[PDB]
């Protein structure tokens, strides 16, 4: 819910 | 010009309606959270869009730009719409729409 | 924003900038579902503005994102358009989003949490970096 | 939004550089005057621009749009870069290319 | 402008828009000459950027409006960006613009002119009419 | 200048 497939 | 092609972030301290007064005094109410004021602004063009916080390993919207520095000064706390106070009615609107 | 850096694309899969017929940036709002997204109220958006999904840069002669359409907008009624405050909108799609590894949802908060004055936390946007 | 699609207008006062002090204090500078809290408000996207004042039957550029309300208020001056105070610069550039 | 009227069209001949090159307007100027525009150094005016003339309607499906280019800019060296005192930008046109019933000069005063506190002013532009 | 073709 929240959690980027892209970490920033 | 000013505006960037490309998507920008940044980090910033939350800070207390305490301290965000200090600045800005009584324009400050009870559903605005203010951040910044560390090297950093949100500027024109940045209104409505996040201001989140990673709880439980995951990212949270805790503010959206609402307004701040009428010169976007770095020294100034940017004033973010208090998630936390407007949340009831997102959700009692999610679950009725 | 004054003083931040390029995001990597893709890292902050919710961040949306709605348009104006013109057709250009006027705001930024977030997805938090498929369907709908957050933006501030003063940002005066319209059944006719667009909501931009999947975006990177603005200045690609064509590029791979969603250019969702607004069914309707549900401004706070508490909205106070002098104080500013009770700054939320809630935007409801005509087409749901199409999440993917660059379109997805942010998390809301509870009411009761809390988030302490010196969490160190991000903005993002489209806005100027310099006045 | 809230973005016009054609060019819009205003009328409205000058102010002292002391009447200003009183709303911006120490912000204001040799180089800038005041003018609105009268009911209307230069917002964001009116850098820049124009403030113009008739002498002679002639529109002169008084002011540059520079700054004013973080939140647009129609009751606080704009504040504009005072044309009379960098016209000799703009003179001599124009003299020297 | 807030609580601003529609002008007629073209009764603000000197009234340009600077656009940058993903194409729209980011800051307001005034046509002096035939081959300079006069803006604010906050606008962070570059030769990359577009000058426009003859514009009313920014939605207009065609006009007869000017896109003219930029030669130099004339940033004056005693800008600070902090302070955002003597705020202002010169840009000397690559083309110079052809005036016409649309388009033309605004006057400039003198140092030593004055204009006192109370002396009813104009000014125009496209910003937000509302916060 | 200062002088529209069209009045304000």
């Amino acid at each position: 819910c929240g959690v980027p497939a892209i970490q920033p | 010009a000013n505006t960037p092609d490309r998507l920008q972030q940044a980090s910033l301290p939350l800070l207390s309606n305490t301290n965000c007064k200090k600045y800005w005094g009584t324009k400050i109410k009870d559903a605005m959270i203010c951040a910044g004021a560390s090297g950093v602004s949100s500027c024109m063009g940045d209104s409505g869009g996040p201001l989140v916080c990673k709880k439980n390993g995951a990212w949270t919207l805790v503010g959206i730009v609402s307004w701040g520095s009428s010169t976007c000064s770095t020294s100034t706390p940017g004033v973010y719409a208090r998630v936390t106070a407007l949340v009831n009615w997102v959700q009692q609107t999610l679950a009725a729409n | 924003i004054v003083n931040g850096e390029e995001a990597v694309p893709g890292s902050w899969p919710w961040q949306v900038s709605l348009q104006d017929k013109t057709g250009f940036h006027f705001c930024g709002g977030s997805l938090i579902n498929e369907n709908w997204v957050v933006t501030a109220a003063h940002c005066g958006v319209t059944t006719s503005d667009v909501v931009v999904a999947g975006e990177f840069d603005q200045g690609s002669s064509s590029e791979k994102i969603q250019k969702l359409k607004i069914a309707k907008v549900f401004k706070n009624s508490k909205y106070n358009s002098l104080t500013i405050n009770n700054d939320i909108t809630l935007l409801k799609l005509s087409t749901a989003a199409s999440f993917s590894q660059t379109v997805s949802a942010v998390c809301l908060p509870s009411a009761s949490d809390d988030f302490a004055a010196g969490t160190t936390c991000v903005t993002t946007g489209w806005g100027l970096t310099r006045y």
